[PDB]
RNA sequence: UUAAUUGGAUUCAACGCCGGGAACCUCACCGGGGGCGACGGCAGGAUGAAGGCCAGGCUGAAGGUCUUGCCGGACGCGCCGAGAGGAGGUGCAUGGCCGCCGUCAGCUCGUACCGUGAGGCGUCCACUUAAGUGUGGUAACGAGCGAGACCCGCGCCCCCAGUUGCCAGUCCCUCCCGCUCGGGAGGGAGGCACUCUGGGGGGACUGCCGGCGAUAAGCCGGAGGAAGGGGCGGGCGACGGUAGGUCAGUAUGCCCCGAAACCCCCGGGCUACACGCGCGCUACAAUGGGCGGGACAAUGGGUGCCGACCCCGAAAGGGGGAGGUAAUCCCCUAAACCCGCCCUCAGUUCGGAUCGCGGGCUGCAACUCGCCCGCGUGAAGCUGGAAUCCCUAGUACCCGCGCGUCAUCAUCGCGC
C-alpha cells in the first residue's frame, strides 16, 4: 500500500548516496539531492572539486548518468554539480580530509590540530576529534582532541551536532577518524535572554 | 528532591533587579510578566521562574 | 558445456532465495514492507531512511 | 462534480502548508470546501537486536516511522481547478486528485 | 558414539544465545562427480587454434570422458610469472558495533598558592538531595563534560475540522409483540450533538495554609484539584577500563591454499544416546473433569496476499468466488467467567506419555527428518530433601490474542 511506496524511494537514495560516496572520494563529495520533474529527475551533487566530477569535458558525467539510469531505477536523469555551502561546518567532509591527510603521511597530531584550528576559525562553537588505530607501534591506541562547547547526551546533542566518520587505510592497517562539530547558531535549552 | 536549578535562580534574580516594580505576590501575574519579558519557550521553565520570583517578592517584602 | 557447471538453480523459497541488498548475507533478513536488509545493516542506515528512536 | 484530494507526508509542517494553500485558494473564490479531515496516522515499528554477536545481555532498538494523512473535498470549478493544479508541493509530500 | 555428528560463548556478564523454529538451499562438516588462471610472455596455430554437438558405452545422472564423425574460425595453463576468489589462521595485529563496572556520580581544565619531587588544593567541613543536587564556612577564585534540563507516550479541559468515522433528538416506509394505549428491529432522508480521529492551546509552580530546620538549602502534614511534590512509563550511558565478545554481517594489515582450503551438482550429517546440568510446558484433581447453553477486547497485518458469501464432506479438508493497494473489504462473534445435568475422593469419567490401523495439506522431494484429523491403547505421577528465583499497583498471579521467523511448521522473542 502507501507505506510500501515511501520505503521504496528511501532505499534508492541510500544506495545511490553510498555508491557516490565510495566513487567520488577524491572530489570531496558532500551529499546529494534528488528532485522529480514531469520531464524526469534532477540530481544535484555537492562537491569541492567539480572538475574531478566532470572529468575533463564530460566522459564522466555521461558515464554517471548511464550508470544511474541502468543500475539504479532513476528515469531520465540529469546531473548538476554545485559547490558545498559550508565546508568547515560539515563533519563528514572534515573527517574525509583528515583521513586523506593521514594517508599522505602526516603525523596525526599536526593534522588534528590544523583541522581544529581551521574549524574553530570559521566560527564554530565546539569541535571534537577522535583518532584510533595502530598509531606508533603494534599496540592499538586512541587519542582525543577537543575545544569549545559541545553537547553529548540528550535530545539537543541528537539534533544539533553534526557527526562524521571515516577510515584511513595505511600500510599497517586501518585508522578510524571521528569528528563532531557544533554550529554557531545552536542554542541550548537553558540559554534564556532578557528582553530589553 | 525538589531542588531549584541554577540557571532558573540566576535568571530570576536578574529579572527581579531589572524591574523591581513589576512583580507582585500573585502567581498568575508573575507568570504573564515572565512570559512577556523573556524569550522562554518551555511552559515548565516559565512556571519555575514565576514561582521563584513570587518567593523572592514575598521574602524581600518581609525584609528577610 | 563447461559453463553450465557454475550456474546455480533459481530457487523461489527457502533461506537461499533472499540476500541482503547491501552486504549479500543470508539469514536474518528483515522482510517488513518490502525491505530487504540484514539486521546488521538496518541498524546503521535506519536514520538515513527516516526512522527514529522515539521511545 | 466534486474532487477528492488525498495528502500524505512524513513531515507535518509541509502538509499543513499545502492544506492552507488549498484552503486559501478556495477562500479567494466562491466555492464550498469541506475542511481538511485528519485521517489516522500510519506507524511503522521495527524492533531489532543490538549486538552483532550473541554474547552478553540482550538489548533492543525500537525504530519508528510516522506517516500523516489529510483528506479534502472540493467541488469541481474550472476557475478554481486550475489554481490547485499549478500549486507546487515539496518533494516530501504526496498528492493525488480524483473526480467523484 | 560416528564417515561426519561444522564452529563461537563457561560465575554474575555461556546454556529458547549467535534474531540458530537447519527436509534441498542456509553450510562452514562427511562420501562422490564436475568447472575456473585478467595481463605478460614460452611450445603451438587457417594445412586450423581455443571451443560445441545426433546416437551409444562408463556413470547415481551426465559430449564430464570415450566410441562414432560433424561443426567454428584466432587465439593459445602443455610451461613460467602474475591474478580472481577464500564462512582458511590470527578479536593478543586493527576499524566499527555491543555487554559489564553503571543511568553509578563521577572525570577534568585556566590562573593563583603549598611541596626538592612524585603530587596536593579547588573536588575539604556541617546540614540537605535520587545526584560533585544545593545552602553556609573555608588558599582558593572561576569554568567544561556528565546529572538535571531535553525528546516520545498516557490521564483532565477548550478551539478548529465531519469522511471511508459516529446515530441522540426530528420526518417517512416496512415487519413483529400482551392487538397496540404502548414497546422493539431494520431501511431511506437528514445531522456533527456524543464517541472517535489529529493540529493548536490551557492546566502544577512547594503556588496556598500549619510545623521542623537557621531566618538559608530543604523536609514533614493538610486544603482545593483530573492530576502533588523527577505527576506515571520510556529514549538518550561522561573521561576511561575490562588484551571482555565479534575478522562466521559488512570494512581491513600480515600469514597461508591458489587447479585446491576457489565455484557448482547428487546423496548423507548438524535430529545419534548407558549418562550430568540450565530454562520451560503439561499434571499429580472438587479452589475439579465431561456434555448442552449464555456474555465482554485490544494491539497489529493483507496483492508472490487477506479472502466474506454459496455448495460438498463426520473431521482435517475440497470446488467456485463479492469486496480490498484499505478509518471503506478481510483476518475477527477470544479464553479465563456465568447457568443446567452426569461423575463423589478413586491411579478414578484424574493424567495423556507411548504405540497400531486409516484419511489429508505444503512442497521439485516428507524414509532418515515436517504439520493436521478419526477410532483404538493407556506409562510415570497422589504436593516434592539440602538448596534457590521473581515481584511494591492496574504491579505480581491466572487467561487467551497479534506480529517476527514462514512454501509448510511456535511449548520461542517482541507486543496486546
Ligand atoms: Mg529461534
Ligand atoms: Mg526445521
Ligand atoms: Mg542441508
Ligand atoms: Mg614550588
Ligand atoms: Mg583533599
Ligand atoms: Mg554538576
Ligand atoms: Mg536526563
Ligand atoms: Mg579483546
Ligand atoms: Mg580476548
Ligand atoms: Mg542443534
Ligand atoms: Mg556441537
Ligand atoms: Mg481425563
Ligand atoms: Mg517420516
Ligand atoms: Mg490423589
Ligand atoms: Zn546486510
Amino acid at each position: 500500500a502507501i507505506e510500501r511506496y515511501f520505503i521504496r524511494e528511501a532505499v534508492k537514495e541510500m544506495l545511490i548516496d553510498e555508491f557516490l560516496e565510495k566513487e567520488l572520494r577524491r572530489a570531496g563529495y558532500g551529499g546529494l539531492d534528488i528532485k522529480k520533474t514531469p520531464l524526469g529527475t534532477k540530481v544535484i551533487i555537492f562537491a569541492a572539486n567539480p572538475g574531478y566530477v566532470i572529468g575533463r569535458g564530460g566522459r564522466r558525467i555521461r558515464e554517471l548518468t548511464r550508470i544511474l539510469e541502468r543500475q539504479f531505477g532513476l528515469e531520465n536523469p540529469q546531473i548538476d554539480v554545485q559547490e558545498i555551502k559550508n565546508p568547515y561546518l560539515n563533519a563528514k567532509v572534515q573527517a574525509v580530509r583528515i583521513a586523506q591527510a593521514l594517508e599522505r603521511g602526516i603525523h596525526f597530531r599536526r593534522a588534528a590540530y590544523a583541522a581544529m584550528r581551521a574549524i574553530m576559525s570559521n566560527g564554530a562553537r565546539g569541535v571534537e576529534i577522535r583518532i584510533s588505530g595502530k598509531l606508533t607501534g603494534e599496540r592499538a591506541k586512541s587519542v582525543r582532541f577537543y575545544q569549545g562547547y559541545l553537547a553529548k547526551v540528550g535530545n539537543p546533542a541528537e539534533t544539533l551536532v553534526s557527526k562524521g566518520y571515516a577510515q584511513a587505510l595505511l600500510k599497517l592497517g586501518v585508522i578510524g577518524v571521528k569528528v563532531a562539530i557544533m554550529p554557531p547558531d545552536a542554542r541550548l535549552p537553558d540559554e534564556i535572554e532578557i528582553i530589553e | 528532591g525538589k531542588i531549584r536549578q541554577g540557571f532558573i535562580k540566576r535568571v530570576a534574580r536578574e529579572l527581579f533587579n531589572k524591574y523591581p516594580n513589576e512583580f507582585t505576590r500573585d502567581f498568575e501575574h508573575n507568570k504573564k510578566k515572565v512570559e512577556e519579558l523573556t524569550n522562554v519557550t518551555s511552559k515548565k521553565i516559565r512556571n519555575r521562574i514565576a514561582g521563584y520570583i513570587t518567593k523572592l517578592v514575598r521574602m524581600k517584602e518581609e525584609g528577610k | 558445456a563447461k559453463a553450465d557447471y557454475n550456474k546455480r538453480k533459481p530457487r523461489k523459497f527457502g533461506k537461499g532465495a533472499r540476500r541482503c541488498i547491501r552486504c549479500g548475507q543470508y539469514g536474518p533478513i528483515i522482510r517488513i514492507h518490502g525491505l530487504m536488509l540484514c539486521r546488521h545493516c538496518f541498524r546503521e542506515v535506519a536514520p538515513k531512511l527516516g526512522f527514529r528512536k522515539y521511545e | 462534480q466534486k474532487a477528492r484530494i488525498k495528502l500524505a507526508s512524513t513531515n507535518v509542517r509541509s502538509l499543513e502548508e499545502v492544506a492552507n494553500q488549498i484552503k486559501q485558494i478556495a477562500e479567494r473564490t466562491g466555492v464550498r470546501m469541506s475542511g481538511p479531515i485528519p485521517l489516522p496516522t500510519k506507524r511503522i515499528r521495527i524492533v531489532t537486536r543490538k549486538s552483532p554477536d550473541g554474547e552478553g545481555s540482550a538489548t533492543f532498538d525500537r525504530w519508528e516511522l510516522r506517516i500523516h494523512k489529510r483528506l479534502i473535498d472540493i467541488e469541481a470549478d474550472e476557475r478554481a481547478m486550475r489554481q490547485i493544479m499549478r500549486i507546487r508541493v515539496p518533494e516530501d509530500v504526496t498528492i493525488e486528485i480524483e473526480l467523484i
